[PDB]
């Protein structure tokens, strides 16, 4: 028993239907749901996540992110922010858990420019309230 | 290339990122930009969530730091009021567990005894009281005597402070005494008592504030707090602020804890009473100790009493209906003192030992041993730390880890008979060669 | 749930909403950010720390607390009037009426006078016709 | 420095809020600080108003008549400046009512042939008494002289009642009603019908109308019109045009009437109140329960109330909305004489010297007063500021604030005091010395 999921770039995704429930938007209600503005690269790969998942039940500091989950997700920004996106979209809340968490894990322990390099941001304050600190 | 995540995420969800790092790379990414910044500090629950998490208040004690935060910072908006208020607290809290601080010492002179009897520490005021039947006032901010309010004929043996300056003292002259500080003097006299006032607490419930007096007369008195000046009462049925008395204790109300409507007292006589101060009723019967009993606190928050005996055990009760619920073992020795933290229930023995239970199920959370096993004098916790005094010892311990943070700051101190802490500041009232002194330590 | 209430020199003050609410105008309006025009600052502290003092009280005579509250310079209480009648807080402005009354009981025309910084601009005529 | 004329600085309306927190003696020195608190002070009707209220020199139900009267009076004042002066009178006048050490003008005038008035009235400067001898005698009380005396009646005067424009109207043993205009100084109009003597009457006014009320010994009142436009007599009510009706109900002698508008209450020997409309002639209300006669009646049309008194030792309320009881009073000593109602206390003298007050909404108790003498109390009359009473050999003044004998000298030298009334300044009596009546006019201006 199948279900297929077609992607933002025109791909169709072939995905049995208990595993797809994962995703409560597709839960909620042969059998076809769009995926809207969701790169066909993004949606293989929550897809992967899910699979993967299949026997695993979640909760409701935290859980540390599974150590397979923090390969899978070992990606660049980009990705890891469509991923994010895509599990908010698909309310698949232990992916934007286990996202959040790997985010999280990129800030911890860094430093204000350290942490600029990291997203490529724009260090907008000026020398007054740069100097400002605490 | 990369991406700005923080600012390209929906708010909800870089603020879930945020709420999964630790307080200092939540400081560090405030200097990042002015979008990060500004996230940052458009997050309440960020910081609430913080405050909750370091034990710097409670879910139920929230709204009331957050009027108190209002109050001392208008024009500041919440969320920066709580930021500042977490970033005051962590800085306290690490000076407090770090072996390699040490907090600034000014020592006062006490009373004309060596013995302290009692101590309240409220609003920048600490209050001592002794059995030279004065009662002495301390600013604990500019750490020096205030003032002392003379007038008992005999030994001070419990103090209640109330908000606005006010403090009510129980006495061996068996006299109910109402001060008010900043005039520095006695204003009403409550006589009616036919012994010694062991104890004493304050009330409040429909607006009005009442004053609930124990004794070693077996009876507790109710007065009301009121709204040429040593304004005295000789005559009970005559004094307007005379509520009732409240008989039932076959012996000496040794403690006493209520709020609201709701006062429980403990006796000599091995058992203690629930009282309804609004219909001057007895509500329970805890009977079940075999031996005095010398504490108890009225959780109300959970609706439920607690009970310290000489027969050695400790005893909760659910005051929803007046049974046992449990009954605790962890003291070879009568437990003296008892203290309810959020987090723990603390009781303290004159074996030496001090043992914490969860607040909640009471389960084992921590025991200490003063290394010289002699009696718990005094002691002093909230869920953070623990601050026990004895003969030749005081300590200060560090409640996550466990681990003694200071044992000599008070070093020449041969008694502690008081202590009571408030975010930076600790005070004890002790002992040194025949004569009794204040001391106060500063952790900011 | 917060509310802000600008003062005429821009400065913000954040206030439990249920507090503020205790000005009529704000429960008003309407309907985050409540301008108070002309009203200095200090003023508008000493206004939120009046409701937030008196956050529990029902009001339906004579006053308590309000009385160092209310024990100011006469441009503090008169500027504290003001607000309080823009503001609609009926208590506080009954308040402080209570306490401009309280300076002018029993005194004499002179020490009314004396006391408010008036002077006496009537003609010999208009104050023989005044004793009766 | 810091110094602010905050009255002058501030909206006038928050001004007016301070002023009105303030005893009167500190406004009227406020009205000497300067020509803007004088303005300021002088703009507000209302601040006067109150004023005159907290006094109890006027009821807010009462205030539109002294205005006018005060336009009539003052008519080149301003409405503020009008109440202001009526204020500052009646304080004074007040003050010497309320000072032992004042003693009053005292007036002494001829009084009638009997030794034994009736019935007085005191209005628009002018005192009428009836008695015994059959005559009314019409007497002035600013100039303080006997008028001139009605005569006529073919019986004794149990009953008159003065209407607005020197118009009197009387009833009598020989059953007749009589309409007297005083300028004039005769009988206008003669009113046959009832079968007995006239007990009692009122007058009452609807739709600009006025009504004549008159209860008798036959069980029976009459409505009949009062006279607008000598005496003309009315031998036959069917075909007196100014004859309403009959009122049918009652099982004996109507003793009190009381009435306001279209509404009358009587109160009868048969120990019943009926309530009655009068513009459509109907009983409304039978009021059952008390257990002996009726002797006075007070229908309180603020209140929509009946207040009586009755024989039975009682005084009973009821309520005009259902017709329902609501309170009794009681009891351990009779009530006597006539009560009253004044904006702020039910009054009634008792069987045992003493004069007691209730308050005029909830009737709970509010004071007692007591002949030293256990002397039975003839008369008194009252209004929220003075009780005065009488008795024999005794007349007091009471003050009704601080609740002690103001004056007990004033008449000593009377044996009886038979009827007593006052309004401002006068205060009136019908005495007896020496077995002979007067009239005595007191004055405390
Ligand atoms: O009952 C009494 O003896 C009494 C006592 C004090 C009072 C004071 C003011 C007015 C009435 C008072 C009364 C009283 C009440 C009554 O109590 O209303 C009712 C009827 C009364 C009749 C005669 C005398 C006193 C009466």
């Amino acid at each position: 028993s199948n279900v297929v999921l077609v992607s933002g770039e025109g791909e169709r995704f072939t995905v049995d239907k208990k595993i797809a429930e994962r995703s409560l938007l597709l839960k909620n209600y042969e059998i076809v749901m769009p995926v809207p503005n969701v790169r066909s690269s993004v949606l293989q790969k929550v897809i992967e996540w899910a699979e993967h998942h299949r026997d695993s039940n979640f909760p409701d500091k935290s859980a540390p992110v599974d150590s397979w989950d923090r390969e899978f997700l070992k990606v660049d920004q980009e990705m890891l922010y469509e991923i994010i996106l895509a599990a908010n979209y698909l309310n698949i809340k232990p992916l934007l858990d286990a996202g959040c968490k790997v985010v999280a894990e990129m800030i911890r322990g860094r430093s204000p420019e350290e942490i600029r390099r990291t997203f490529n941001i724009v260090n907008d304050f000026t020398p007054e309230e740069e100097a400002a600190i605490r | 290339l990369k991406r700005d995540l923080i600012t390209s995420l929906p708010f909800e969800i870089s603020l879930k990122i945020f709420n999964y790092l630790q307080f200092e790379d939540i400081i560090n990414s405030l200097g990042v930009s002015q979008n990060w910044n500004k996230i940052i500090r458009k997050s309440t629950s960020l910081w609430k969530k913080l405050l909750i998490s370091e034990n710097f208040v409670s879910p139920k004690g929230f709204n009331s730091l957050n009027l108190k935060l209002s109050q001392k910072y208008p024009k500041l908006s919440q969320q920066d009021r709580l930021r500042l208020s977490f970033l005051e607290n962590i800085f306290i809290l690490k000076n407090w567990y770090n072996p390699k601080f040490v907090p600034q010492r000014t020592t006062l002179r006490g009373h004309m005894t060596s013995v302290i009897t009692c101590l309240q520490f409220e609003d920048n005021y600490v209050i001592t009281g002794a059995d030279d039947k004065m009662i002495r006032v301390y600013d604990s901010i500019n750490k020096k005597f205030l003032l002392q309010l003379s007038g008992h004929d005999g030994g001070v043996w419990a103090l209640k402070y109330a908000h606005g300056g006010i403090l009510v003292s129980g006495s061996t002259d068996r006299t109910v005494r109402v001060w008010d500080i900043k005039k520095g003097c006695c204003t009403h006299v409550f006589e009616g008592h036919n012994s010694t006032v062991r104890c004493l607490d304050i009330v409040e419930y429909k607006n009005i504030k009442y004053i609930v007096t124990g004794s070693r007369d077996n009876t507790l008195h109710v007065w009301k707090l009121p709204k040429d000046y040593p304004l005295v009462f000789h005559t009970p049925e005559e004094n307007p602020y005379f509520v009732g008395v409240l008989r039932g204790h076959m012996a000496s109300v040794r403690t006493v804890s209520g709020h609201g409507n709701i006062v429980v007292s403990g006796s000599y006589d091995n058992t203690l009473i629930v009282w309804d101060v609004a219909q001057m009723k007895c509500l329970y019967i805890l009977s079940g100790h075999t031996d005095r009993i010398y504490s108890t606190i009225y959780d109300h928050e959970r609706k439920r009493c607690i009970s310290a005996s000489m027969d050695t055990t400790i005893r909760i009760w659910d005051l929803e209906n007046g049974e046992l619920m449990y009954t605790l073992q962890g003291h070879t020795a009568l437990v003296g003192l008892l203290r309810l933290s959020d987090k723990f229930l603390v009781s303290a023995a004159a074996d030496g030992s001090i043992r914490g239970w969860d607040a909640n199920d009471y389960s084992r959370k921590f025991s200490y041993h003063h290394t010289n096993l002699s009696a718990i004098t005094t002691f002093y916790v909230s869920d953070n730390i623990l601050v026990s005094g004895s003969e030749n010892q005081f300590n200060i311990y560090n409640l996550r880890s466990g681990k003694l943070v200071h044992a000599n700051i008070l070093k020449d101190a041969d008694q502690i008979w008081s202590v009571n802490f408030k975010g930076k500041t600790l005070v004890a009232a002790v002992e040194k060669d025949g004569q009794s002194f204040l001391e106060i330590l500063d952790f900011s």
